[PDB]
């Protein structure tokens, strides 16, 4: 099984933002559903948790200054809103399952930017060699607001020699480049892409690694 | 049994 | 607040050896029907928390068996009985008898291995960069051991320090190497200014990668 997250949110500090989780199957939206918070390069802190039968909602103290529990008439998505938004906020927000099932089954999401900056869609630039046995290649993804950024070689049939390094911030803007390492015998000839995602920006670019001169 | 917070 | 004292902090192992991580509670986390609600979860970067050891001992369904947890009362302990590559990321773990939810602080499990170089690659501006008046020379430092590592860049060279920006990965989950990515920043104009350009990893050490703007 699974727990589906909404996706990464941008939120003007002041705001609110409601973050949702919804069960895969029918078995686990029964069970009491944790909310837990994840500050970045961090550990882990227990925002609360609903029962999905009755409504009851049970909150670590420091967040009932900032977190509201609900779940839909199906019980199938619970969410969270946090009202009225702090730059302390930003972290990434999971959903866990509860019960006989207490912290077996995650959700992925969700990355939450506190922030009043528009977004910025990236640059996108190719990284060929132009002057042994493999040759590597790359993507710089340069300078944009707010995170994430999804990078992907041939829409996912690559990933065996991928690095996709963490951004850096600098001055208003991240920038990461990723690293993909093929066969020589496979490039030039076959093709290379990178697919580079802004969600916050809605913006793809499918950049070709074509040989320089 | 179980905690109810749980 | 139940208190979860984690310890160690980070550990380094070499593969096929044992680990062991304790975690200590300021109250007991024995619940009045009898079941302590101690879980042990693994967390590899960027992904989400898997659960390993449950109610103090119980291995989750998928876990291996080299994974062992035991305790009572205020003292619990997870321990691998032969580390792999697989085993990297960070370890914590958390009590729900007592309300709120409390977690440790975790612990960063880090795999030992013997030494690797770099494979470095540098890659001058792109064409598409330098219409637009902007010049980064990437250079990339892959899949290497032990950890750290340093870039240097030579422009013409000398040491240039101004332009740089860098960023490290976590280990490899398979190999258990270490990555880097360096850039370099110049204007259009300050790249067309020089031509020998030139990355550096002091770490067998030093390697280098160079191209020439006129080529």
């Amino acid at each position: 099984v699974q727990l589906q997250q909404s996706g990464p949110e941008l939120v003007k500090p002041g705001a609110s933002v409601k973050i949702s989780c919804k069960t895969s199957e029918y078995t686990f939206t029964e069970y009491t559903k944790h909310w837990v918070k994840q500050s970045h390069g961090k550990s882990l802190e227990w925002i609360g948790s609903i029962n999905p039968n009755n409504g009851d909602t049970y909150y670590n103290q420091k967040f009932t200054d900032k977190a509201t529990l609900t779940v839909d008439k199906s019980s199938t998505t619970a969410s969270m809103e946090l009202r009225s938004l702090t730059f302390e906020d930003s972290a990434v927000y999971y959903c866990a399952m509860g019960d006989s099932a207490w912290f077996a089954y995650w959700g992925q999401g969700t990355l939450v930017t506190v922030s009043s900056a528009k977004t910025t869609p990236p640059s996108v630039y190719p990284l060929a060699p132009g002057s042994n046995s493999m040759v590597t290649l790359g993507c710089l993804v340069k300078g944009y607001f707010p995170e994430p950024v999804t990078v992907t070689w041939n829409s996912g049939s690559l990933s065996s020699g991928v690095h996709t390094f963490p951004a850096v911030l600098q001055s208003d803007l991240y920038t990461l480049s990723s690293s993909v390492t093929v066969p020589s015998s496979t490039w030039p000839s076959e093709t290379v892409t990178c697919n580079v995602a802004h969600p916050a920006s809605s913006t793809k670019v499918d950049k070709k690694i074509v040989p320089r001169d | 049994t179980s905690p109810r917070h749980l | 607040d139940v208190q979860m004292t984690q310890t160690p902090l980070t550990l380094s192992v070499t593969i096929g050896q044992p680990a062991s991580i304790s975690c200590k509670s300021s109250q007991s986390l024995l619940y009045s029907n009898g079941k302590t609600y101690l879980n042990w979860l693994l967390q590899r970067p960027g992904q989400s928390p898997k659960r390993l050891i449950y109610l103090v001992s119980k291995l989750d369904s998928g876990v291996p068996d080299r994974f062992t947890g035991s305790g009572s009362g205020t003292d619990f302990t997870l321990k691998i009985s032969r580390v792999e590559a697989e085993d990297l990321g960070v370890y914590y773990c958390v009590q729900g008898t007592h309300s709120p939810l409390t977690f440790g602080a975790g612990t960063k499990l880090e795999l030992k291995r013997a030494d690797a170089a770099p494979t470095v690659s540098i890659f001058p501006p792109s064409s598409e960069q330098l219409t637009s008046g902007g010049a980064s020379v990437v250079c990339f430092l892959n899949n290497f051991y032990p950890k750290d590592i340093n870039v240097k860049w030579k422009i013409d060279g000398s040491e240039r320090q101004n332009g740089v920006l860098n960023s490290w990965t976590d280990q490899d989950s398979k190999d258990s190497t270490y990555s880097m990515s360096s850039t370099l920043t110049l204007t259009k104009d300050e790249y067309e200014r020089h031509n020998s350009y030139t990355c550096e990893a002091t770490h067998t050490s030093p390697i280098v990668k160079s191209f020439n703007r006129n080529e």
